[PDB]
Parts: C-alpha cells; structure tokens; sequence
C-alpha cells in the first residue's frame, strides 16, 4: 500500500537520462525535417515530464513528511495542485503522443505514394502543438476545477477509445502485412504488435480501472481490494515512461548510431 | 602495365579438343574473377564462361555447357580452357577478360566493343 | 490537507 | 600488316622499359630515410553547411580562399562562404545529373555538367543581378567528368567519350582535342602555369598533354583498375593518383616513373578524391569507406583520418593559403576542417 | 585498314615518346625533398596557427 | 552590410524550403534496357522517367549516380543470355543493392538454353514465357536479403496497361521498405 520514494526516485532518474540520450540523438544528427522523428521528440518531452513531476512530489513528500513547515493549510495545498496538474497535463500528452505515432505509421502505409503531400512538416508541427495545447488546458482543469466530481467519466472514456483505436490500426497494419509475405513466398510481425500493445495495456489499463471502481462501486468489496495497491499504478506508470524509448526510437537505425 | 596474352588454338576437325590457356601480368591474380569471350565472325561478341577469385563459383553459357571446362592457377598466374567434342559453329576468336575493379561480385562491360583489360585473342577453327 | 502521490485515490 | 606493327609496338615499349629503368638511380624511401616524421595530424571541424537535398558530386574552392561552390543532383548549385556559412547564391540546373563544377580563377564565372554531355557556364556578376546560363558548350559524346577553367575565356573538359577537349567560350567551338585514352577519362589537374597538363582515365593509366600544341607528351602506367581522380604537385614537377585498387602512387614528369605508393592492408575500397597541402609535404584522399586519410607524401605513412561523413566522399579540396580543407559527401554535407 | 592505321598510330607515338631526356630518380627525389623543406614554416595544417590568426576558430 | 547577407541567406533558404517539397513528392525511374527526362502523373501523383540511350556502351561509371531511384525498369526483348548477364550484374552491384527491378518481357529455347527439356510449367508459348520468367526470378531471388525485389511482366500490346502496372509496384516497393523498417514484415 505504501512504496518508499527511493524507488520514484530511480524510475525518474532513468527515464531522464533515456529521454535527454533520445532527444540528443534526434536532434544532434540530421534525422530532421522528417515527421518521423518530432513525434519521436514529443512523446520523449512527455515522458520526462511524468518522470520528472511524479520525482519532485516524492521529494515534497518526504521533505514535508515532518520538518520544514511553511504553512498548515494554504500552502501544502497550493503547492501540490501545481504537481497534480503537471502529471495530469503530462499522462494525456504522453498518450495522445503514443497515438500520433501510430496513426503516421498508418498514413505512411496505406497511403505510401499519396504521403509526403499530404503530411508535411508544418502540419506535424500544427498537430503537436495543438495535441499539446489541448492536453495542457484539460490538465489544468480537471485539477483546479473539482475532480471530486464527474470528470472521472471523460477521464476514463478517452483512455479507452485510444486504446480501441490503437489496438485496430496496428491489427490492420500486420494483417497487411501477412498479405505481402504470401505474395513474396508464393512471426516478426506478432512478435512486434504484441510488444506494443501488451507493454501499452499493462503499464496503463490497471490505473484506469482503479478509477472506474471508485465511481461504480466504492462501497462494495467485490473485487474491490483492487485499488488499494493505487501507487503500484503509478510506479507502472512511470515504467512504461522508462520503456517508451526502448521500443520506438532506439530501433531505428540511424538513431542507434548517433547514440 | 596490365597483360592478358592468349595461346592455344588452330584447325581441327570436329570432335577434337583444344586447350586455350591465358597468361596474366600487371595485377594481382588473386582478386579478380576471369572470363572467357568469344567473338564468331559475322556476329557480335558474346560471353562463354568466368570463374571466381578462388574457383568455388563456374558459370558456362548455355550451348557450351557440359563440353567445357574452366580452371585457374593463382599460383602460376593463368587462366585455361578445355574444350572437347568441338562442332563447326565454334569457328570464332576467343578473348580473356578481367573484371574491372578487385573483390567484386558484379562484372560489368566484359563483352563491349572497347574494352581496356582483355587481351588480343586466339583463333579457332573447326 | 493531506498530502498523497496523485489525485483519486480514495473514493470522492 | 597487323603483326609487324604490332611487334614494332612490343620492340618500343621494351625499349621504353628499358630506358626508365635506366633511371632508376635509387628509392625515394632510402632518400627520405632521414627525415623526421610528420607526427599525428588531429583535425577538426569548423563548419557544417546544409542546403542541398540529394548526394553531393563536387566542389571546388576559390582564389579568395573564402568562398565556393557546390553541386548535387538534385539539380542544385550552391555557394557558400566558408567563413560564416552563408548561401551567396542558388542556381538551379535545367539537367538534375550533374557531375562536375569549377571556380574561374577571377570569381565572375563557375562552370558545371554531367549526363547531358553539355557544359554550362554562369556569369555570377550579372549588371541586373542575377545569374544566367552565359554559354551551353556541346561538342561532347559522352557525359562530362571535369572541367577547369583556365582563365576567363578557356576551359578544359574531360569526356566519358574518351577525349579532353579545350574550348572557347566567346565563340562556343572546340580549339584542340585530346585524344589518346581508351577509356572515361575521370579527372584532370592544371599546371601551376596551366602550360600543361595531366589527365586520368578507366583504362588504367594517365597522360601528360601540352595544351598549346595539343600533343601527348608521357604516359604513365602503373595502376591496376580505374584512376579515379588526380592532382598536381605544388611546384609542377610530380602529379598523384587514386585509383580503385585502393592504392595511391605518386609520378614525377623528370623521371617519367611512378616513386612512391600509398596503400595499407586493410583498406580495399577505391579512393575517389585526391589533394595536397601548401607545402606538398601532406597528401589527402577521400575513400570509399565513408573517411578520408592523411599521408606523409615523403615517407608514405598515415598522420591522421578525417571521419565526420556517413556516406561515401565524393570530393575534397584545399584552399589557395593552405588554411582549411573541404569535403564532400553522398549524404549531403559538406565539411570544413583546421 | 579498320585496325591497321590505330597500329600505325600507337607506333608513332611511342617513337615521339621512346626519345625524351630523363634525369636520375635521386635528383628528381632530392629536388621534392628540398621543394617540402623549403616551404615547411608556411603550410598552415602543417605548422598549426595561433588561434588568433584562424579565420574558421 | 552583414544584415543584407543574413536577407539574401533567409530568400535562399525560404526558396529551398519550397524546393524540397516537390522534391520529396516525386517518384525517379531508370528506363535501362530499351524502349532524354519525360515527366508525367498518373492519379494525382508525379513520375520522373530517365532513358539514357545517349552513351556509350561501358556503363560501369555511370550507373552509380542512379542508386537513389525508386525502381528500375528493364525491358528485354544469345540475345537473352546478355540480358541475363546485364540483370545479374545491376542485381548484384554495391551501389545498386536496394534497388529493386521492374521486368517487361517484351517476348510475347532448347539449343541455347538445353534445361527446358526437363521443364514443366498451345501450351508451349506459356511454357517458353515461364521458362524465361523463371530465368530472371532464380537470378533475382538468390541475393536479395529483403531490401529489393524484381516484378515481372508480359508485354506485348501496344502498350496501353503499361502505366497502371508501373504505378502498382511503385506503390508495393514503398509499402514493403516501410513495413519492413517497422519490423512487420
Ligand atoms: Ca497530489
């Protein structure tokens, strides 16, 4: 029920250091102007600040667990909303980021020839920036305007259907995928596809559906007992944020070289 | 200065066999794949056979096949060529060529008009 | 105020 | 007939033979068995310049030693100044195979061609400002390997049709062709008092040729495979050549014999650019293993590699003061070293 | 008369090319050699410049 | 001064930035084979077409400067033993090596090529078009490694259809190099 910050502590740590490798790598070598590699940058961005935001309210914690007192009420509770609101801000960008990714891999599919006039650089950075927007202001809200309130709903609701959407695009992309290597004989392809989804469904689902218990049944123990391990959550959380470099932008060739 | 000097070769009545042999300077043996051409008269030149830089690979032209033999001694620097059961439309000059650059798997322009690294060609008559 | 890791952790 | 020529043929070139080995008194090693190496050559990048979207063929240097230009086959000639990567001009090219460029020696005029057999003469110091095509030379058969201004009126071409030729470009005619090579000829090098010049071919050997009475004068013959690219000696008494037999050799015009050889055993891709320093005393090349190498032209051993580029060097130059070295590569970049 | 007048040619050019003078490898090595000592304290990737005298620092 | 060379620089550059995107939104062929640039499009999107039938026939130097085209189109009418032999060389060539092959055997035996006698699919034109399809697939499938493939093609009409097929390989050539660097395929 309870996890000591030595542990949030190494989990951030690391995933910064695998975040800074990534965006150095991108930016030093000329692997620019190519869309491939800003949402590569983007979802890094995202992910350091999960890392770096859930680290500093450990340390918060444990600094103002007994000492160091400024004020009873109106600080402790200004002080955290800002945190509460940079993770929030943080887990939709890091997910709306894994999207993104997903939905270029399928426009560069199956629209091979047709790309490159219909996504250039300038609308990749018009989606970022917009995708980042959006995700800032509904952090922002569903902090300081009251979550003990219905927005669970929406904050549930929305994990779901990029989940869906996830799960059919790369579905379709590897059923294509079979079609090519039967006309060429005439798997890499699970192996891959079962990597991405099972490490996205495992490190997110479980907090998700922490969440929808507390609206739906709160009072009865029926599989209940389910969130009461709510920081382990958060620790996977922060696991599929030291993962995310591993299985996207460290494949690629040319980044495994600058790095 | 490269070398390719061609020996062997003459009239023979269909049926014979001869042994056309290559002689090579001017470069190092063992880094190149060799061919052999061949020139008939009235016609264009036309490619018979080549073997690798150790012997391991041997591709003949399709008519020749079977009745042709090619070999290589890096150690003595040569190339030959044996062939027996001869037929009147093998009346023709035969050239040596060299691929162009060493430890190479693609041999290009062997068989033009003008070619810088083949020799002068023998002639045989059947 | 208490002070935990992130918001929703107890039933509202 | 035939064979009586051709054993006259054999009989001069024995005689030939003969006579350079006559001349060979001693090594050049054995000589500059005394002198003290150079050391380590460490290198470094000044500048990167990034405007061309395809492969980079060629570049060359001007007189200022400060700016120069630039060709990729995308169909795009650019020029930059070296000191603070600017971009002066951008030229875009009717043909997208370019593979040759040059500097005039007073700046008012760059040069190019390639598959369109065509060479191309811009006048950058345009009364209105802006560049256009001056004059379109077309007498060539095959593409365009190189081409070198002599001054503002007279250039040198070198053909995939097997010929050099020298122009004149205020009436657009050839002046005198050069003809003797049995195959491309892929590069060519000006005299320091562009009286000759040398010229490297596909047929594995190089030729001395005399630009006012249009006549070969030496051949020299030591490669093994195709002579990729070739320079002249600061004094104008020795010449250097790369070849694909992964070998660098070094001839003098005196001796009319090949002196000394630069290779090493783990190098077996061919060289494809070839330079000197202001002093002669360092001898660069690029290869094809995506690096270029420094060599004690006088003792023939490496001093230092430059390995900046990802893909294959297609050109490297030095400037007029001796201060930087540029080079090109397959991936689009060019880099400046001190 | 196809390939015997490129056989007249070649025989020709080695004639105006087997008499020419030509001096010893020794002296032709030894006049790079001074050339190169020559010019040692000029060559700027040779002899490095102070940074202050380095248009690319 | 140095504000009207940063001016000039950024001009140079705006224009470049316009450059690369017509540039990046073609599609380049080699037309070596048989029968100098000739642009067309095909349902909304642009091919750029190379016949190099102005040189001479040594082509070991010049054929390297077309190692960044999307695909080759070699069209082939011992005539086939040369073409046999020109396939295996540009299948096989260093700079080449990831380029794959459009064939249009435009033919549409057992002297020159004495292996059909023992070849099994009137149906001897269908069995000499398979015979000779299959020559130039053993070639094509022996050192590939994935990064390349050869598309071959019955042509002999007055060249009507010719244009969809093109566009049709062109498209799987970028879905398999994109699949296959997703490591789907
Ligand atoms: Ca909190």
């Amino acid at each position: 029920v309870f996890i000591k910050p030595e542990v949030f502590l190494s989990l951030g740590i690391v995933s910064l250091l695998e975040n800074i490798l990534v965006i150095l790598a991108v930016v030093r070598n000329g692997n620019l102007h190519s869309p491939m590699y800003f949402f590569l940058c983007s979802l890094a961005v995202a992910d350091m600040l999960v890392s770096v935001s859930n680290a500093l309210e450990t340390i918060m914690i444990a600094i103002v667990h007994s000492d160091y007192l400024t004020f009873e009420d109106q600080f402790i509770q200004h002080m955290d909303n800002i945190f509460d609101s940079m993770i929030c801000i943080s887990l939709v960008a890091s997910i709306c980021n894994l999207l993104a990714i997903a939905v270029d891999r399928y426009v560069t599919i199956f629209y091979a020839l047709r790309y490159h006039s219909i996504m250039t650089v300038r609308k990749a950075l018009t989606l970022i920036v917009a995708i980042w927007v959006c995700c800032g202001v509904c952090g922002v809200v569903f902090i300081v305007y009251s979550e003990s309130k219905m927005v669970i709903v929406c904050l549930i609701t929305m994990f779901f259907a990029m989940m869906l959407l996830m799960g059919t695009l790369y579905v379709h992309m590897f059923l294509f995928a079979r079609l090519h290597v039967k006309r060429i004989a005439a798997m890499k392809g699970a192996v891959t596809i079962t990597i991405l989804l099972g490490v996205f469904i495992f490190c997110w689902a479980p907090f998700f559906l922490h969440l929808v218990l507390i609206i739906t049944c709160p009072t009865n123990p029926y599989c209940i007992c389910y969130t009461a391990h709510f920081n382990t959550y958060l620790v996977l959380i922060m696991c599929n944020s030291v993962i995310d470099p591993l299985i996207y932008a460290f494949r690629s060739l040319e980044l495994r070289n600058t790095f | 200065q490269v070398q390719l000097q061609e020996s062997g070769g003459g009239l023979v009545q269909p049926g014979g066999s001869l042994r056309l042999s290559c002689a090579a300077s001017g470069f190092t043996f063992s880094n190149y794949k060799m061919n052999w051409v061949r020139q008939a008269p009235g016609k264009g030149l036309e490619w018979v056979s080549d073997i690798s830089q150790s012997g391991a690979s041997i591709s003949y032209t399709g008519s020749v096949k079977g009745r042709f033999t090619i070999s290589r001694d890096n150690a003595k620097n040569t190339l030959y060529l044996q062939m027996n059961s001869l037929k009147p439309e093998d009346t023709a000059v035969y050239y040596c060529a060299r691929c162009p650059a060493p430890f190479t798997r693609d041999c290009f322009d062997v068989t033009s008009t003008t070619y810088a690294y083949r020799g002068q060609g023998t002639q045989v008559t059947v | 105020y208490r002070m935990e890791h992130f918001r929703w952790g107890s039933p509202p | 007939e035939l064979d009586q020529l051709r054993q006259e043929a054999e009989q001069l070139k024995n005689q030939i033979r003969d006579a350079r080995k006559a001349c060979a008194d001693a090594t050049l090693s054995q000589i500059t068995n005394n002198i003290d190496p150079v050391g380590r050559i460490q290198m470094r990048t000044r500048r990167t310049l990034r405007g061309h979207l395809a492969k980079i063929y060629a570049m060359h240097w001007g007189t200022d030693s400060r700016l120069l230009v630039s060709a990729s086959q995308d169909g795009k000639l650019i020029i930059w100044d070296s000191y603070t990567t600017n971009k002066v001009h951008a030229i875009p090219l009717r043909s997208s195979w370019v593979m040759t460029c040059a500097y005039a020696p007073s700046g008012n005029y760059v040069a190019c061609g390639g598959l369109d057999n065509i060479c191309s003469i811009y006048n950058l110091k345009t009364r209105e400002g802006n560049v256009r095509v001056s004059r379109e030379l077309a007498g060539h058969t095959g593409y365009l390997s190189c081409c070198r201004f002599l001054d503002d009126n007279q250039i040198v071409t070198s053909s995939g049709d097997t010929t050099c030729a020298l122009w004149d470009i205020e009436t657009g005619q050839q002046t005198t062709t050069f003809t003797g090579h049995t195959g491309d000829v892929m590069s060519l090098s000006l005299a320091p008092d562009t009286r000759l010049f040398v010229s490297g071919a596909c047929d594995a050997s190089a030729k001395l040729w005399d630009v006012r009475e249009g006549m070969c004068r030496q051949t020299f013959t030591g490669h093994e495979s195709d002579i990729n690219a070739i320079c002249f000696f600061p004094n104008g008494n020795a010449f250097a050549t790369g070849s694909d037999d992964a070998t660098c050799r070094l001839f003098d015009l005196r001796a009319d014999q090949e002196l000394m050889t630069y290779s090493h055993d783990n190098i077996i891709c061919g060289i494809t650019s070839v330079s000197f320093s202001k002093s002669g005393r360092l001898l660069l090349a690029g290869y094809d293993d995506f690096n270029c190498n420094v060599w004690d032209a006088l003792k023939a051993d490496r001093a230092g590699v430059l390995a900046g580029h990802d893909n294959r060097v297609s050109c490297l130059g030095v400037t007029d003061d001796g201060m930087a070295v540029a080079t090109g590569s397959w991936d689009s970049f060019l880099k400046i070293w001190n | 008369t196809a390939s015997i007048a490129q056989a007249r040619k070649l025989v020709e050019q080695l004639k105006m090319e087997a008499n020419i003078d030509r001096i010893k490898v020794s002296k032709a090595a030894a006049d790079l050699m001074a050339y190169c000592e020559a010019h040692a304290k000029e060559d700027p990737l040779l002899t490095p410049v102070p940074a202050s005298e380095n248009p690319f620092r | 001064e140095e504000k009207a060379q940063r001016e000039a620089n950024k001009k140079i550059e705006k224009q470049l930035q316009k450059d690369k995107q017509v540039y990046r939104a073609t599609h380049r062929l080699l037309l070596l084979g048989a029968g100098f640039e000739t642009k067309f499009q095909v349902d909304k999107v642009n091919f750029h077409m190379f016949d190099v039938g102005g040189q001479r026939d040594e082509r070991r130097k010049w054929i390297q400067c077309f190692n960044d085209v999307t695909a080759i189109i070699f069209v082939v009418a011992n005539r086939l033993q040369e073409a046999l032999n020109l396939f295996k060389s540009i299948w096989n060539n260093r700079w080449l090596r990831t380029i794959s092959v459009i064939l249009f055997l435009n033919k549409q035996i057992e002297d020159y090529f004495p292996e059909f006698a023992r070849y099994t699919t009137d149906p001897r034109v269908t069995r000499a078009k398979y015979f000779i399809r299959d020559e130039f697939l053993r070639i094509s499938t022996a050192s590939g490694d994935g990064r390349h493939y050869c598309y071959p093609h019955f042509t002999c009409a007055v060249d009507t259809e010719n244009i969809r097929r093109v566009f049709n390989d062109c498209r799987d050539i970028i879905q398999r190099m994109h699949l296959r660097q997703y490591e789907l395929l």
